[PDB]
């Protein structure tokens, strides 16, 4: 079962920092 | 082209992850300085173009 | 069944075999040598060599360039093609 | 604290990963520029 | 075991040399411990000072990945072979190629020199191996036989002069003058990638992903089976001290007592500063002439030098 291989069917063939808050509120 | 766009996507992603590099107090220094300049220069702001504008 | 066809490449060239000579490093010398001693002493010598070798009253900003001593980014070798410092330099140079 | 993308380390120092006992040296370029012979002839 | 047999000192990593841009696939050492050479995907052959580890000389001329490198003992030559198809003879007197041996149909994986006769033996993906007359650049013999790519070939003076193995998992022993097989061993289940001949005993060893077998000479009676470390193993190499080293694609390296299969040490080595964890494992490795240094060629584009630890016990 382990060596079942997903078929390679072809398609051819995010986080953010909180420093932005401190900056923006500062300005 | 492909390399450049790769390192580009890198730099954008690192600018979001690592946050703004300008820090804060620096940015305030810039904004303030510019304010003083435009102050002593009597610069009036540029308004929005009106509907009736002869030019 | 061998063809009478030929080719330019095939023709004689370097028909003589350069045997190693005695000062080049014939096998005779090699058999006799104590490599380990030689290797150690050379190493030691190398090490020794290395050792021998070594107003404006108004501004926004106080000095940014305080402790900024380059950093060993060009001493690091990186086995990753897009994050090698060579690649960065290349990318920097040729795109605008 | 903040690091500009100008620097921003990825990967530890070369030396650190291997440990102190081994010597890690990066040879680039070379020496004994080519007109030199490896194996020098007899005279 | 015989009696908790042959105590050998551990090895430590001594030095790491960067400076290839591709995978280093091959290391050879010069007859006088002066300089050791490396073949790479970079397409260069580099020669390095054994002692200092500084780079002496970069050669260019292969079109594709250099896979195999030999420094002749009795003549001032390199031989190299590549994925290109081309086997070249460099005259180290001028650092240029003087001859080229033409005729394999695909990549040449491997090559070796007869120690006394002056004939060169090469392995290729095209399932043959060739015996080349160095002097005339001539296919003395073509060794048909295996059904897949021949991987590693070794050459010896005595009986079965040519020892070879392939990805079809079977070893053939080739009788040089006939260019025919004397012995077929079929005891590996997966591809044989490496073989090595023991300096004094008149025995030989072969490595596969599954395990490592020693053999009697001639005719390859079975002798032992070293089991332990399971990876696709690319390198087997042996000191006169009976130290057998196994490299592997997963980075691992193990040291063995030739006699007993006692695996005294396991070395798993850090990948290079950049790199990726997956680009680990040693393509090949060798021993200076003094048996005091072990050199490895790694996919992280480095050369590592190991030194036997002096405090040890």
């Amino acid at each position: 079962q382990e060596w079942k291989i997903p078929p390679c069917i072809s398609n051819w063939k995010v986080h953010i920092n909180e420093n932005f808050a401190k900056l923006a509120e500062a300005l | 082209t492909r390399l450049y766009l790769k390192a580009e996507q890198e730099r954008q992603h690192n600018y979001l992850k690592d946050g703004p590099y300008i820090t804060a107090e620096e940015a305030v220094a810039v904004y303030t300085t510019t304010v003083h300049w435009l102050e002593s220069r009597r610069f009036s702001p540029i308004p929005f173009p009106p509907l009736s504008y002869k030019h | 069944q061998l063809s009478k066809q030929y080719s330019s490449r095939d023709l004689p060239s370097h028909t003589k075999i350069k045997y190693r000579q005695t000062t080049q490093d014939a096998p005779e010398e090699v058999r006799n040598r104590d490599f380990r001693r030689e290797l150690e002493e050379r190493e030691r010598a190398a090490a020794r060599e290395k050792n021998r070798d070594r107003w404006d009253d108004d501004v926004v900003f106080k000095n940014c360039a305080k402790g900024v001593d380059d950093q060993k980014k060009d001493k690091r070798f990186v086995n990753d093609t897009l994050r090698s410092e060579f690649h960065k330099k290349f990318m920097e140079k040729y795109i605008k | 604290e903040v690091v500009l993308h100008e620097d921003k380390k990825y990967y530890p120092t070369a030396e650190e990963v291997y440990g102190p006992e081994v010597e890690t040296i990066v040879q680039e370029e070379d020496t004994q520029p080519l007109t030199e012979p490896i194996i020098k002839p007899v005279k | 075991t015989m009696p908790k047999p042959q105590w050998h000192p551990p090895w430590k990593l001594y030095r790491v040399i960067s400076g290839h841009l591709g995978w280093v696939r091959c290391i050879a050492v010069e007859p006088g411990n002066q300089w050791f050479v490396t073949g790479s995907a970079d397409r260069t052959i580099k020669i390095w000072d054994l002692a200092s580890g500084k780079l002496k000389l970069s050669l260019t001329g292969h079109i594709s990945t250099v896979r195999g490198v030999i420094v002749s003992t009795r003549s001032p030559y390199l031989f190299s072979c590549g994925e290109d198809k081309q086997v070249k003879c460099w005259d180290l007197e001028y650092n240029k190629v003087i001859r080229h041996y033409h005729g394999h149909l695909s990549a040449v994986y491997g090559l070796d020199l007869h120690p006394t006769i002056d004939v060169l033996v090469t392995c290729s993906r095209d399932s043959t191996a060739r015996i080349w007359d160095v002097r005339t650049k001539a296919s003395v013999h073509t060794l048909s036989g295996h059904t897949n790519a021949v991987a590693t070939v070794r050459c010896q003076a005595a009986e079965p002069q040519i020892i070879t193995g392939s990805h079809d998992t079977t070893i053939r022993l080739w009788d040089l003058v006939a260019g025919k097989t004397r012995v077929t061993l079929t005891n590996h289940k997966k591809s044989v990638r490496a073989v090595v001949l023991h300096p004094r005993h008149y025995t030989f060893a072969s490595g596969s992903p599954d395990n490592i077998k020693q053999w009697k000479f001639p005719d390859g009676s079975f002798i032992q089976n070293l089991s332990g470390h399971n990876a696709i193993i690319n390198t087997l190499t042996v000191n006169s001290d009976g130290v057998l080293v196994s490299g592997a694609d997963n980075g691992t390296m193990h040291l063995w007592d030739w006699r007993t299969g006692y695996n005294f040490q396991r070395v798993h080595a850090a990948v290079q500063p950049g790199s990726l964890d997956s680009e680990s494992g040693i393509f090949a490795c060798a021993f200076d002439q003094s048996e005091s240094r072990l050199l490895t060629a790694e996919a992280d584009k480095t050369i590592k030098v190991y030194r036997e630890d002096d405090t040890a016990t």
